[PDB]
């Protein structure tokens, strides 16, 4: 039995175009525990992505955070690229600053 | 109230004897102890500012008994596998969580000792810290076994002693960390939606602890459906974000209000949209 | 402090 992660792509500080801030992505509710993560400034995957250490919460199910340091723009686009055994193909959601 | 968890996982790796096994320990929900057998040199190592209190003695003993679980998971990993009937090679998994509650009273409140198999329930001890509650068939075979052995005992002695005496110093020595506050900067944003509608959603950033309640209001009625509420999500900091948001007709925005409430509040945030 | 799985009481 397998659990889909659900991923919630969202910055640390709010938005300001031009300015430095950080950029998380928060996978949770999936098992197996394996699972790969990559965060894209355009398609192109960041060098320095930091990965928290992993976690499980109270149903067993299991959570980690990724994040690294981007500056928002109007025309860059940020996402981050999911890939675990519960789906067919990689999962990408992408960076939206009104959520 | 307050709490202890140690959160335990060992993974079988397909072409490896030894399983990944780490172990992660809570107080008040707060990460504050991690094993990982996949370090360089496998250790329990701090991960609140207030553990740097505790001795090389405490971190020798703590290391130990983490090798004691892996030992104790890799022989269990095994046997499931005949219980499951499973083909060799594959990867599986077996996770722990153990603990006490304290209540108000700061006294014991419930301990917990909950054991599970490829990411589902597999066997509890009960409230009572004597009788073991199997979820499936090959898990009676193992509360069967364990009924014999008084194996309960061993695990109640630990719940009701040993985590009650830490967590009591934990909380003394960690105090000023774990009993503040950081009461949330909130603040609405305006959304176009659809046709004649747009979105308001009220956000709550930065505070702590994570608990914490959001709601939205229309001519002094709460809006529980109506509204979306996003999962609470780690900003990366120590602190946490949430928001919560309601379609309304434009022209409308301000008949819509968001209140937030807070342990860090004395007083719940009133918002509405400000053009 | 965690607890100690007892030794000879696997699953």
């Amino acid at each position: 039995i397998q659990k889909t992660p659900q991923i919630q792509v969202y910055s640390r500080h709010p938005p300001e175009n031009g300015k430095p801030n950080i950029l998380n992505c928060y996978v949770t509710q999936f098992h197996p525990p394996h699972i790969e993560i990559q965060m894209l400034k355009n398609g192109k995957k960041i060098p320095k992505v930091e990965m928290s250490d992993m976690s499980f919460s109270k149903d067993w199910s299991f959570y980690i955070l990724a994040h690294t340091e981007f500056t928002p723009t109007e025309t860059d686009t940020y996402a981050c690229r999911v890939k675990h055994d519960s789906m067919a193909e990689p999962k990408t959601v992408y960076w939206d600053r009104d959520m | 109230p307050h709490s202890m968890r140690y959160f335990e996982t060992a993974v079988s790796r397909p072409g490896l004897e030894e399983p990944r096994y780490i172990s992660v320990g809570y107080v008040d929900n707060k990460e504050f102890v991690r094993f990982d057998s996949d370090a360089e040199n496998p250790r329990y190592e701090p991960r609140a500012p207030w553990m740097e209190q505790e001795g090389p003695e405490y971190w020798e003993r703590e290391t130990q008994k983490a090798k004691g679980q892996e030992q104790w998971f890799r022989v269990s990993l095994r046997n499931l596998l005949g219980y499951y009937n499973q083909s060799a090679g594959g990867s599986h998994t077996l996770q722990q969580m153990s603990g006490c509650d304290l209540g108000s009273d700061w006294r014991l409140l419930r301990g917990y000792l909950q054991f599970a198999y490829e990411g589902r329930d597999y066997i509890a001890l009960n409230e009572d810290l004597k009788t073991w509650t199997a979820a499936d068939m090959a898990a009676q075979i193992t509360r069967r076994k364990w009924e014999q052995s008084g194996a309960a005992e061993h695990y109640k002695a630990y719940l009701e002693g040993e985590c009650v005496e830490w967590l009591h110093r934990y909380l003394k020595n960690g105090n000023a960390t774990l009993l503040r506050t950081d009461s949330p900067k909130a603040h609405v944003t305006h959304h176009p939606r659809s046709k004649g509608e747009v979105t308001l959603r009220c956000w709550a950033l930065g505070f702590y602890p994570a608990d914490i309640t959001l709601t939205w209001q229309l001519n002094g009625e709460e809006l529980t459906q109506d509204m979306e509420l996003v999962e609470t999500r780690p900003a990366g900091d120590g602190t946490f974000q949430k928001w919560a948001s309601v379609v309304v007709p434009l022209g409308k925005e301000q008949n819509y209000t968001c209140r937030v409430y807070h342990e860090g509040l004395p007083e719940p945030l009133t918002l509405r949209w400000e053009p | 402090s965690g607890v100690e799985n007892p030794g000879g009481y696997c699953l």
